[PDB]
């Protein structure tokens, strides 16, 4: 009776006929009500602030290492030619391998592909994707975690050998930090217009991933409800 | 040429070079294979971050400067001992600067050399966002695992 | 707010519930020959609807375990959709409000947005004077308009991304005309 | 509401309708303003088998309508 | 090799009674080193002055044992006087400005090599050939926080 | 808090116009494209982290049930003589 | 309106997605009293 | 409702953005903040005349 009765009335019951029964029956009933409110805003108030996790760890993570034995693999493929895919080719050769079975064109394109679901991962040059991020409509694109980088390399100014305009130009361009102008400089061009501190958007229709847990519940309470029958009756007949 | 630095545009209808606040880079294009075109030459306006940081640093340290872009494909690479791209066009002493996006790395510090960099980057993962969120065991996350 | 029934679900989770209301009903059955199945099947079709209809209980004591999970299996799932409903009504996009002469979205015009003046008004003193502004007066002069009552009804159509003007004279136009806004 | 409460007199009228097929009317409607509310106070469900799943579609929207009721009514104390 | 303290990048600990410091492991068990660093003692040399061996592990000084293995030379690492990073600024009001702190040392006869948390800026670039940096960093604030409800 | 503004780097530097420096900068770059750096990272800065950022949803625990328990457990042993008055008042009437 | 935070109440859109199923329901049960019935004159 | 609202709202209060804060660019008595003498930090400062 008062297992069923902590659970908004849901099991029709025969009640005693006492007296202090019923005062002691009140109480837990008030006992009751606060106990399974409370219990419900406390998920409501959970599931509000939720925290979306990108599906991948790394670079070195077993998801790109091994792509033939997991579900259809990711398609992801770089421009060639460029800086990255010489660092590809240097440390994950059975990985840039299997790299030219897409071998994508350009920038445009690939972004276009992407959106399309032609194409599900991308590598590049960190300072382009981060200011791609900001300029499309909408934002559906984001870095892998918090914009980490895996080779720390710069860009720079290229010269010829021997000449002293070397000197000059790499004492002058400690001058422009000096004056901290080049803040203005990425006020003006590099900076993004969203991601705002990643709010997350919604969750929606809760399929079926999710509620495997209370499955799993029911399942295991009905195999030992068979295993306490079975068992019941083994001794009874005895 | 690239999106975030280096973007090119083409002149005013009117004048004949376009507005201020860049400089004019003029271009090189050939007719086709069986017939050649003698020093035609094309001009346009090269605009964004890099030319912006170059002409600061010009009047810093007085010198003039012209720009011309380069049409030998992309970046650069080393195939066969020889150099393509801005690697290539200056290690033959007839650039003398290379400015843009240009990455850095080992081969490359052996036959030019490098400055300070001023923008911290490399190599980063980009992929769609997911549309969803994730709560494997969200129905008991919540109260009490002890109650 | 979308479709009440389906918003808050997949169309998946429906048939997998009602599906195992029959199948855990059956052991019920099953139980029964250790020591009704019109009862059986109500009692748990019920529990799970929060009704106030019923006639008996089960006796065995194999069942007796079952039901008191199978009454907590039904709270959750109450408690489950009440709970992200609220979800949908907390949440909204962003994005479309810029904020003035700072946002990027305004320096590089794009082949996307047009601006929007009154020719030979005060507006174009104030550009054309200004120097490091200079990048957006020459995407200016190309849709400018003739006159104020034009543009506002240009701009109620997808015509026009934007528009520039004062506020003494547009605040009005949006409260009292209320399809716009500031 | 009152798209509420005469869909509550029409399946009165349906009720009256089954049992043709101990029972008033107060006391079926009774019954259904009960159900629609956390089924607070006891009360002696007919005995017809129509109306039996009828009162429990009913039931479907009850718990269904006030659900939505709570959580909507949060939406407006934080914001 | 002159290296100042700091918090995340040299640590330091007094040595055991045999003259070195036992040998400690990490999560992973592999052995960390602990290259001997002759430092000063106490808080600020003025009053005292005593040079005690200690071992000093962390960071950057792997980096210089790696480095050392490609470039085959020997190195006695030995902390700074002063204990500060150091500027320039006017003493006697005289012509003369000089150095003070850790930036001296490498400018008159005592080092070859800095390996320490050394910003690089316009004024110490002057007359020093700064390598490519190895490590991109920054400079932020820290405030305290407050305590939530209960 | 807050987002850096003064960005550049640590160095390793030398005396003007040494013999060691063009090749130790060789080395010290070729150690990022391996991935030597990030071995390092790992095991000495990014290790411990007290950071469930600032929404902080709060598993409520046992200081929140004090003020429910109570009550009931008052119930249990403040009806035992409200039990042993009213069999009493039936022998009283 | 004003509030960009826009809280709005619901409204008769999403008495269609309620009262159309329970209503139907209900002249889904009509013929299905004939039905039952018949069952019970049937053996 | 009530203790849903309680449980999900912290009104934040403030803090120090970074250098454009007034709190630090008009300075008052009721905060004092310092760095390391003869410092990187120090030379920025000193340098810059606003
Ligand atoms: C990447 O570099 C390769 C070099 O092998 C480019 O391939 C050449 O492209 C040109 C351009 O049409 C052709 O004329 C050559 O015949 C190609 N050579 C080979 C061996 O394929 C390739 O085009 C470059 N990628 C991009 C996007 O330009
Ligand atoms: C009284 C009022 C409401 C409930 C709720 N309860 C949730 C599950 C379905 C039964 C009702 C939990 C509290 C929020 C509203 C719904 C219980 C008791
Ligand atoms: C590369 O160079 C070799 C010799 O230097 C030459 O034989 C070969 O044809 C060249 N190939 C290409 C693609 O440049």
């Amino acid at each position: 009776l008062l297992w069923g009765l902590v659970f908004n009335n849901s099991v029709p019951v025969q009640n005693p006929k006492g007296t202090t029964s019923k005062i002691m029956v009140s109480v837990w009933a008030f006992f009751a009500v606060i106990f399974l409110a409370s219990y419900t805003a406390n998920l409501a108030a959970f599931m509000i602030q939720e925290e979306y996790v990108d599906q991948v760890s790394g670079l070195s993570d077993k998801k790109f290492q091994r792509p033939n034995d997991f579900s259809p693999p990711f398609r992801f493929g770089t421009v060639p030619n460029g800086s990255t895919e010489r660092n590809i080719r240097n440390n994950y050769a059975e990985m840039h391998a299997y790299m030219g079975k897409f071998n994508q064109r350009g920038v445009d394109d690939a972004l276009l592909s992407l959106k399309t679901g032609k194409l599900d991962a991308f590598i590049y040059d960190a300072a382009v994707l981060n200011y791609m991020a900001g300029r499309d409509e909408g934002c559906k694109l984001v870095t892998i975690g918090s914009g980490k980088v895996f080779a720390s390399t710069g860009y720079g100014i290229a010269i010829q050998k021997d000449s002293g305009w070397k000197r000059q130009v790499d004492l002058a361009i400690l001058q422009l930090f000096g004056d901290g102008e080049m803040e203005e400089l990425e006020a003006l061009w590099l900076t993004g217009i969203c991601h705002n501190e990643k709010n997350e958007v919604m969750s929606s229709q809760l399929d079926i991933d999710n509620m495997a847990g209370v499955f799993y519940m029911l399942g295991a309470a009905m195999a030992l409800s068979l295993i306490t029958f079975i068992c019941e009756h083994l001794f009874y007949w005895q | 040429e690239e999106a975030p630095f280096v973007i090119v545009e083409s002149v005013d209808p009117l004048s004949g070079t376009c507005m201020r606040n860049t400089v004019p880079c003029q271009k090189r294009i050939i007719s086709e294979n069986k017939t050649d075109e003698e020093p035609g030459y094309i001009k346009k306006c090269c605009k964004g971050f890099c030319i912006d940081i170059l002409k600061k640093i010009s009047k810093s340290v007085k010198f003039t400067y012209d720009l011309y872009l380069v049409t030998n494909g992309k970046h650069g690479k080393k195939i066969n001992g020889t150099w393509n791209g801005m690697i290539g066009e200056v290690v033959m002493k007839r650039a003398y600067m290379a400015v843009g996006s240009l990455t850095i790395n080992e081969e490359r510090s052996e036959v030019v050399d490098f400055s300070v960099p001023f923008i911290e980057t490399g190599i980063s993962v980009m992929v769609s966002r997911s549309n969803g969120t994730v709560s494997p065991s969200a129905f008991l996350e919540p109260f009490s695992a002890d109650v | 707010t979308l479709d009440s029934f389906m918003q808050p679900f997949q169309s998946t989770l429906w048939l997998l519930v009602g599906l195992s209301v029959h199948v855990v009903a059956v052991m019920l059955y099953l139980l029964d020959r250790f020591s009704t199945l019109s009862s059986a099947m109500w009692f748990s079709w019920g529990v799970l609807l929060n009704s106030g209809i019923g006639e008996g209980a089960p006796r065995s004591f194999s069942a007796r375990i079952l039901g008191m999970v199978w009454a907590g299996f039904a709270m959750i799932i109450v408690a489950s959709y009440t709970a992200n409903l609220a979800a949908f009504l907390v949440l909204d996009r962003p994005e479309e409000r810029i904020t003035g002469i700072n946002d990027p979205r305004l320096r590089n015009p794009s082949d996307k947005f047009i601006y929007a003046t009154v020719k030979q008004s005060s507006v174009d003193i104030y550009f054309r004077r200004q120097v490091e502004l200079s990048t957006m007066y020459r995407h200016m002069e190309k849709h400018n308009y003739e006159s104020a009552a034009e543009a506002i009804q240009a701009v109620r159509d997808n015509k026009l991304h934007a528009f520039i003007w004062d506020s003494a004279v547009l605040e009005f136009e949006a409260s009292q005309k209320c399809d716009l806004v500031t | 509401w009152v798209m509420m409460f005469v869909m509550l007199l029409i399946v009165s009228a349906v009720a009256v309708f089954v049992f043709e097929y101990s029972f008033t009317i107060g006391k079926a409607i009774w019954l259904l303003w009960g159900l629609v509310f956390n089924n607070s106070v006891p009360v002696q469900n007919p005995k017809g088998t129509t109306s039996k799943i009828m009162v429990s579609v009913w039931a479907f929207f009850a718990v269904i309508f006030l659900a939505s009721y709570t959580a909507n009514l949060a939406a407006f104390m934080i914001q | 090799i002159v290296t100042i303290h700091q918090e995340p990048f040299v640590y330091v600990k007094p040595t055991m009674s045999d003259g070195t410091c036992k040998e400690e492991f990490t999560v992973n068990g592999d052995p960390v080193k602990k290259v001997i660093c002759t430092g000063p003692n106490d808080t600020s040399p003025g009053s005292p002055r005593h040079t005690v061996p200690q071992c000093c592990y962390g960071f950057c000084i792997d980096l210089l044992i790696k480095l050392a293995r490609t470039m085959q030379f020997t190195y006695e690492v030995h902390l700074v006087a002063d204990g500060k990073f150091g500027t320039q600024e006017r003493v006697q009001n005289s012509n003369k400005k000089e150095w003070n702190g850790m930036m001296g040392e490498l400018l008159s006869g005592q080092a070859d090599m800095i390996v320490a948390p050394l910003t690089i800026n316009n004024e110490r670039a002057q007359y020093i050939e700064f390598s490519k940096p190895f490590k991109y960093q920054g400079l932020t604030i820290l405030v305290k926080k407050e305590i939530p409800r209960s | 808090t807050g987002e850096l503004f003064f960005r550049s780097g640590f160095g390793i530097g030398m005396r003007k116009d040494s013999p060691w420096k063009q090749q130790v900068s060789l080395s010290i770059l070729k150690s990022h494209e391996n991935g030597f750096m990030e071995d390092l990272d790992k095991t000495w800065v990014r290790y411990q982290e007290c950071d469930s950022r600032s929404n902080a949803p709060a598993t409520l625990t046992f200081e929140n049930m004090a003020g429910v328990f109570m009550l009931v457990a008052g119930g249990i042993v403040a009806g035992i003589f409200l039990i042993f008055i009213e069999i009493a008042y039936k022998r009283h009437k």
